[PDB]
Parts: structure tokens; C-alpha cells; sequence
């Protein structure tokens, strides 16, 4: 319990270290690309529902 | 052989011979989507009363779903129906055959799940409603999860980026936290007409009145602006943590030069761990109220869970539930440090079992190596699988517990969507843009 | 095997909800 846990840390520290952070423009890239799929998600989305509500409402 | 006859029965979507570019599927992406969520907006017909208790409510998450309208079954049929088919495999024209008895099942699902639905008390009494009411609901029901289906096997065969399971659940969280953030919706107490929107609350609060900015933020009955940005500071993390990877220079043998890089990211089973963990969870939910609902009074339901929207209190489904709040934290510590270590053990376990079983384990990556003739750039032949044996069952098991962390982090901080929900929507959004990189880098 | 296209899916789809749009009215209107 204790050795395959000690093992376990070492091996996820080396990992870590020898891992290819994001750089500025990588990190810059990916969250643009992110926050623009959300947008058009959650807002289609949104948007969807506040037309629906007063439709919703009038139908039933 | 008897499905055949019965798999040709059902439509499929023409598979394009020429290539769509990026432009095309996103649009048609989006239109999906937007298929989807008018679809989830519409209520049935035939419901009775929607005033009794939800028995679903931790799958209106994973799987998509919103009580009382067209799309209640959500992905479910979808799920289930892949996972019996690959099941039983594990036990041209037979990918045909293979995706019509997908269509079969995925119909006998849905009729099930409709009937289940009708007959377990929601939409009203079953009985008052008479054969035409549930009928109608039941064929509603039924044409709903065949256009679900139709929508994703469009999805597959090329018309959209990815798959409809993933789209239609990062869809309803992203719209579940912009929806909490912009709401119009007004709720009234007695202090005056306040907004359920975060944001919305901010601009009405101010106008309408300094304590506006308090009660804007450390507002605990209606979303508020410090759950956004717990929201966004966990958006930001998990990008962060996306985005890391491992690099390993590989070489061609075969065709005697060729230089690429074969990426192995921190996420390596992606939110495989979340999707599996929270799939567990909430079923595990929904058998425990069940349970209680009926045989309440026995030990074993009691020791299942508790239940008093219904919370569990005690009982294993309460050891498996994220804190209520900061107080939750401070009033029973022990919960806290049991919830979290179970969901890091359990999102580890479930990331390496997944590297184990889909065929992503170092032997499965030698093995593809070596039929493809890449070689690490200075480890020697042999040392193809020992230098993956060193990194993959590390970087998924890592990657596992750091998912979970994440997932755990968001829930204590109050995010608005919830770890699951977050993360799913950052690993599917992650997905879509990494095969946007993959299209620009073949072209 | 009936092959169709994304835009009849899509005329499908917008043709389904029309339908229980109006079975709602439907019901609306003979309450
Ligand atoms: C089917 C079901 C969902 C249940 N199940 O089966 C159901 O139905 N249930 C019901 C039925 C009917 C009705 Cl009516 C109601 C309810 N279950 C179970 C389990 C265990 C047991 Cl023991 C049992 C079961 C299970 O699992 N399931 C599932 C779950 O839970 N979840 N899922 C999720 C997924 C996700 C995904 C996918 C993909 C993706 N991406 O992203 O790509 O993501």
C-alpha cells in the first residue's frame, strides 16, 4: 500500500515533468476555441428556450 | 440472421462519397443541435399534471433528457442499445446489418423506456389517462428517439464534427450554465422582484438600487456571480490540464523516412472517467429513491441511501453526493474526505479498466506500432512497448485522479453546470476543436 | 433501405414538431 503509492507519485511527477505544457499561444488557441463552442452552444441553446417560453406558455 | 429482415426496415442517412469540409459540418452541427434543443423545449401531449416528484433527475444530465417534453428518453435509447450490441460482439454488409440491429434495438429501447416512464407514475396517473393518452405518448416518445437516432447516425457517417451523444450532452450543460448566467426569469420573496440570472441580477440590482454587490455575489438562493466565476476559473483549469501531453518522437522504418509526433495527452481516456463515474452515481441515484419509494423501512434500501428536489442525508448514495454547500463541508468533514477519495479512486480505476478494455493499453499501442512500422526516435525496436508501458497506464491513472480532482474542485466551489457537467462540456468542446486542428494540419 | 439526406432529416424533424405542435392546438381549441 505504502511502495505502489510512493511508486504511483514518482511515476505521475516524472510524467508531469516530462509533459509538453500549453504555451501562452497554445493555451490562447485552445480557450478561444473553447469559449466560442460554448457560446454557440449555450446560447443557441438559450435562445431557443426564451422563444419556446412564451410559445410554451400560449400553447398550453 | 432474423434481425436482417428487420434491420432494412428503418431509414439511414446517405453516407457522402466526397469529403465535407470543416464549414459544412460545423453547420450541420449546428443545426443538429438546434434540432435537438427545440425538440427538448416541447412539451408532450397527454400530460396529465407535471406537479409530482421527477424519478429521473440525475440522468437529465448524463444522458440529455428534460421531463415532460419530446426529449424525455434523451440519449438513453442511444447508450443502452450501443452498449447491448457491443456486448453481444463480445460474446460493408455486416457493418450494415450491424447498424440496423443498432436502429432495432435502439427503437425496442425506446418503446421500453416509454412504457416504463408512463407506467412509473410521472405525466400523471397512468390509469385516469385511458389507452388513447399514453398511446399517444408512447408513439410521441417513439418518434422522438428515432429522429435522435437519425440525428447522430448523421452525425456519424460524416454530416457533423462528432457524434450525437457527446453534442447533445455538452449541448444541455452549456445551455443549463448560460441559462443560469442570463436568465429573465423572475423569482419574488417579498425583498423585491429579483432575477434567477447571475448577471441579470447585477444590472437589475444596481439600477434598481454597494450591498447590491453583495447580495449580487454571496447570494445563496438564485445563481450568483461568484458561481460564474468558479465556473470560468474551472473552464480555465481543465483547458489548461486538456491541454498537456506527451510527446514521443517516432520515426518510420518502412516507408524509409517519415517524422511525426505521437501525442499522449495527460487526459488520455478523455472524460471517459467522468462519463463512466457519473453514469454509476446516478444510477445508483435513481435505484436508491426508487427503492426507498416503495420497500422503505428496510435495512438494505436504508443502507442504500436516505433520502429527504430529494437529498440524501445517510446511507452510501449519501457518501457518493458532492457537499450541499461550504457548511456541508464544515458540519461533516468525514463526508467530505470520503466523497473525495472515492471519486479520485474511482475516476482512476475507471480510467486504467477503460485504457485496459477499449484497446488503448501499451500492448494494444506496441502492437499498432509494429504493424505500422514506427519506431521511437532513439529507443531501439525493443523498446517500443517498455517505453509506453512507462507512460500510458501512468498518464491514465494521473489522468483519471486529476479529472476527478477537477470534478471535485468544481463541485466544492459552486460551479454552475457541476463538475460533471463542466468537465464533460470542456472535454467534448476539446474534442470538436481537436478535430478542427486535425482537418487544418491535413490540409 | 430508405437513404435520405441531412436537409429531409432536417424537414423530418421540423415536420414532427409542427405535428405535436398542433395536436397541442388541437387540444387547446376542443377544451
Ligand atoms: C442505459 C443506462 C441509462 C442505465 N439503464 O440501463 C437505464 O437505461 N435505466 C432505465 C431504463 C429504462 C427506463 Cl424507462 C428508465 C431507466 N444503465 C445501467 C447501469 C447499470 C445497471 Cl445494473 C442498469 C442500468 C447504464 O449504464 N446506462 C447509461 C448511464 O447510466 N449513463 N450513460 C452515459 C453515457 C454517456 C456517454 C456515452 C458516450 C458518450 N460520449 O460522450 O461519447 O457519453
Amino acid at each position: 500500500f505504502v511502495e505502489p503509492s510512493r511508486q504511483f507519485v514518482k511515476d505521475s511527477i516524472r510524467l508531469v515533468k516530462r509533459c509538453t505544457k500549453p504555451d501562452r499561444k497554445e493555451f490562447q488557441k485552445i480557450a478561444m476555441a473553447t469559449a466560442i463552442g460554448f457560446a454557440i452552444m449555450g446560447f443557441i441553446g438559450f435562445f431557443v428556450k426564451l422563444i419556446h417560453i412564451p410559445i410554451n406558455n400560449i400553447i398550453v | 440472421e432474423v434481425i436482417k429482415p428487420f434491420c432494412v426496415i428503418l431509414p439511414e442517412i446517405q453516407k457522402p462519397e466526397r469529403k465535407i469540409q470543416f464549414k459544412e459540418k460545423v453547420l450541420w452541427t449546428a443545426i443538429t443541435l438546434f434540432i435537438f434543443l427545440v425538440c427538448c423545449q416541447i412539451p408532450l401531449f397527454g400530460i396529465m399534471s407535471s406537479d409530482s416528484a421527477d424519478p429521473f433527475y440525475w440522468m437529465r444530465v448524463i444522458l440529455a433528457s428534460n421531463r415532460g417534453t419530446l426529449m424525455e428518453l434523451g440519449i438513453s435509447p442511444i447508450v443502452t442499445s450501443g452498449l447491448i450490441m457491443q456486448l453481444l460482439a463480445g460474446a460493408p454488409k455486416d457493418r450494415a446489418l450491424f447498424n440496423g440491429a443498432q436502429k432495432l434495438f435502439g427503437m425496442i429501447i425506446t418503446i421500453g423506456q416509454s412504457i416504463v416512464y408512463v407506467m412509473t407514475g410521472m405525466y400523471g396517473d397512468p390509469s385516469e389517462m385511458g389507452a388513447g393518452i399514453c398511446l399517444l405518448i408512447t408513439i410521441q416518445l417513439f418518434v422522438a428517439g428515432l429522429i435522435v437516432l437519425l440525428l447522430d447516425e448523421l452525425l456519424q457517417k460524416g454530416y457533423g464534427l462528432g457524434s450525437g451523444i457527446s453534442l447533445f450532452i455538452a449541448t444541455n450543460i452549456c445551455e443549463t450554465i448560460v441559462w443560469k448566467a442570463f436568465s429573465p426569469t423572475t423569482v419574488n420573496t417579498g425583498r423585491g422582484m429579483e432575477f434567477e440570472g447571475a448577471i441579470i441580477a447585477l444590472f437589475h440590482l444596481l439600477a434598481t438600487r454597494v450591498r447590491a454587490l453583495r447580495e449580487a455575489f454571496y447570494r445563496q438562493n438564485l445563481p450568483n456571480l461568484m458561481n460564474l466565476i468558479a465556473t470560468i476559473f474551472v473552464f480555465a483549469v481543465v483547458i489548461y490540464f486538456q491541454g498537456f501531453r506527451y510527446e514521443l518522437p517516432i520515426r518510420s522504418t518502412k516507408v524509409r523516412g517519415q517524422i511525426g509526433i505521437y501525442p499522449i495527452k495527460l487526459f488520455y481516456t478523455s472524460n471517459i472517467p467522468i462519463i463512466l463515474q457519473s453514469a454509476l452515481v446516478s444510477n445508483l441515484y435513481v435505484i436508491s429513491q426508487m427503492l426507498s419509494a416503495r420497500f422503505s423501512g428496510n435495512l438494505l434500501v436504508s443502507l442504500l441511501g436516505t433520502w429527504s428536489r430529494a437529498y440524501p442525508v445517510g446511507g452510501l448514495c449519501y457518501y457518493l453526493s458532492p457537499p450541499e454547500s461550504f457548511g456541508s463541508v464544515l458540519e461533516d468533514p468525514v463526508h467530505a474526505v470520503v466523497y473525495i477519495v472515492f471519486m479520485l479512486g474511482s475516476c482512476a480505476f475507471f480510467s486504467k479498466t477503460w485504457i485496459e478494455v477499449s484497446g488503448s493499453s501499451p500492448r494494444d499501442i506496441a502492437k499498432q506500432f509494429k504493424d505500422q512500422g514506427m519506431v521511437i526516435n532513439g529507443k531501439r525496436e525493443t523498446s517500443i512497448y517498455r517505453e509506453l508501458k512507462k507512460i500510458i497506464p501512468t498518464a491514465a491513472a494521473f489522468g483519471g485522479l486529476c479529472i476527478g480532482a477537477l470534478s471535485v474542485l468544481a463541485d466544492f466551489l459552486g460551479a454552475i453546470g457541476s463538475g460533471t457537467g463542466i468537465l464533460l462540456a470542456v472535454t467534448i468542446i476539446y474534442q470538436y476543436f481537436e478535430i478542427f486542428v486535425k482537418e487544418q494540419s491535413e490540409v | 433501405g430508405l437513404k435520405v439526406g441531412p436537409v429531409p432529416v432536417l424537414v423530418m424533424s421540423l415536420l414532427f414538431i409542427a405535428s405535436v405542435f398542433m395536436l397541442h392546438i388541437w387540444g387547446k381549441y376542443t377544451r
